[PDB]
């Protein structure tokens, strides 16, 4: 169920926190149970310089936090 | 004797629970799984010091020793 | 995929960033690698001839040229606030 | 492949994952590997536990003291 | 199964999400599932502490991996 | 295996691997398997600082566990089928 | 061959092990099973000697092998 709840805004724009003191928001594209995620027009922050790629996938055992920002 | 056997005798007891990292709890034994999920009423946690109350659900995943009393 | 490796002298990087230089003799699905007659770059010393090394500490293996041997946390918490 | 019945009340030092030695009397097991040990001290310097129950899950290392 | 229990029956509650970093997440908690991932609502993320300094607040549900996962209490 | 299959769309194209280590290697992605691993063909450094100290070497490993991203180009993937794809998923 | 099927077939050869924070574990491989745990005789302890020592497999980071093992 949670999961699901995921499921449930996709194509709208996301907030991860990442391991390591790193931020992306992006469009949420894809997702899995592990947490993998595909992002894109998405911008990477990191603790403070800036980062930007059109597409990009994440893989799921760095992923902290997914909320909408 | 078994070790899943003290563990369930411990139940309504004080027990102590440390994780693999540096950080423990002592709280009443309310019950448990065969993961070693514990849950714990009322837990004083360690590491530096917060006092829990009510229940809470301690995951499996990260405890390394129980210590009856604690 | 460790297949087109297997024979043939390789360095491989290793989790904790050390290097090492050895030959690919087998591999399984964990990639876990049974490699001969391998060299630490970093200590500079020939570690053994026949080993062993666990998949999880490699991160990286690549296959040397034939013709090119080119070869030789807490804190963290403040920061969220000040933001 | 490892019996622990020849361990059984004597003094047996274990490492855990997560960087913690522990040496106390075998008193019982499973084969999940999971220990009851008594006059456990463990070590990070170091403080004596009583009697513990250890998870066989984050053990990696079991040998004689 | 207790520990399956005392779930379903703090689903809809406030509960504290303690995290294997220390970050704790406070909030009513949508959906739980057998690897212990968490989705909460107006949650409110801080260090350590309930009382300590708020780090985030959130407008919508959020997501926490059940292996990151090192406690769910309840308030 | 949603991933998997998105992965095994990608072969022959170019990828910029990004692993925990801050190392950041483009290449040719050449194959992928279950685990997420890939190997990629005729590699480059973007990064000056973010490459590894490796000889003249064209085709490497990397494993999956130790990725943190892998960069892509908006018109390598239908990101509609990407949807679908992820609301068909099942725990 | 296959690392797991090769270790398997080197039992009563002595073999170098390095754990993970570094320590080194020497003496005869009597054991092995699918998850590379192992139970050595005539073990040697370095950061020591013992009658028969346990590893758990994904504490191994390396294992020299003999020399002679083909």
């Amino acid at each position: 169920t949670p999961l699901d709840l995921l499921k449930l805004n996709l194509d709208e724009r996301v907030y991860i926190k990442l391991r390591g003191a790193r931020t992306l928001v992006g469009t949420l594209q894809a997702f899995d149970s592990h947490s993998n995620i595909v992002l894109s027009d998405a911008v990477e922050t990191i603790y403070e310089s800036e980062r930007r790629s059109e597409m990009v996938f994440i893989r799921g055992d760095t992923v902290t936090l997914i909320s909408t920002p | 004797i078994l070790p899943l056997e003290v563990i369930d005798k411990t139940i309504n007891q004080k027990v102590l629970i440390v994780l693999q990292s540096n950080r423990e709890f002592e709280g009443t034994l309310v019950g448990f799984d065969d993961f070693v999920n514990v849950i714990l009423e009322d837990a004083v946690e360690w590491l530096k010091v917060m006092q829990h109350h009510g229940r809470m659900l301690l995951s499996g995943n990260n405890i390394a020793i129980l210590v009856p009393g604690g | 995929t460790l297949k087109d490796y297997l024979n043939k002298r390789v360095v491989i990087i290793l989790v904790d960033g050390e290097s090492l230089i050895a030959s690919l003799n087998g591999f399984d699905k964990n990639t876990n690698l049974f490699l001969t007659n391998v060299f630490n770059r970093i200590s500079k010393e020939f570690i053994s001839k026949a080993q062993l090394l666990r998949g999880s500490e490699i991160a990286l293996v690549g296959l040397i040229d034939a013709e090119n041997d080119d070869s030789l946390i807490e804190n963290e918490h403040v920061i969220w606030e000040k933001v | 492949i490892l019996d622990l019945a020849k361990y059984k009340d004597s003094k047996i030092r274990v490492k855990l994952m997560g960087g913690k030695l522990v040496i106390g009397v075998l008193k019982g097991y499973d084969q999940l590997m999971n220990l009851v040990l008594d006059d456990t001290v463990e070590y990070m310097n170091a403080r004596k536990l009583g009697l513990t129950v250890i998870r066989g899950t984050i053990l990696v290392s079991l040998s004689s003291a | 199964s207790v520990t399956t229990e005392f779930l379903s029956d703090i689903i809809g509650k406030t509960v504290n999400v303690k995290l294997a970093s220390g970050l704790l997440y406070s909030g009513r908690l949508e959906s739980i599932d057998g690897f212990m991932n968490v989705a909460l609502s107006s949650a409110t993320e801080h260090y350590e502490s309930n009382n300590n300094k708020l780090l985030n607040k959130f407008n919508s549900d959020v997501f926490l991996r059940g292996t990151q996962v090192m406690y769910i209490s309840e308030q | 295996m949603l991933f998997f299959s998105f992965f095994k769309t990608l072969v022959d194209q170019e990828v910029v691997v990004e692993l925990k280590n801050d190392i950041e290697i483009k290449g040719t992605l050449q194959s992928v398997d279950q685990f997420l691993n890939l190997k990629l063909d005729n590699i480059s450094s973007t990064d000056e600082k973010k490459y590894p100290h490796l000889g003249s070497v064209r085709n490497i490993f990397i494993r999956g566990s130790t990725v943190r991203y892998v960069y892509l180009n908006k018109n390598m993937v239908d990101t509609n089928l990407l949807q679908d794809a992820t609301r068909r998923e099942v725990m | 061959m296959l690392p797991l099927y090769l270790l398997t077939n080197a039992k009563g050869q002595q073999m170098q092990i390095e754990l993970k924070n570094g320590e080194i574990i020497q003496g005869i491989l009597t054991n092995v099973d699918n998850w590379m745990n192992l139970t050595l005789s005539n073990v040697t302890e370095y950061s020591v000697k013992l009658n028969e020592i346990y590893i758990r497999g994904t504490f191994i980071k390396f294992i020299k092998l003999q020399d002679n093992i083909i």
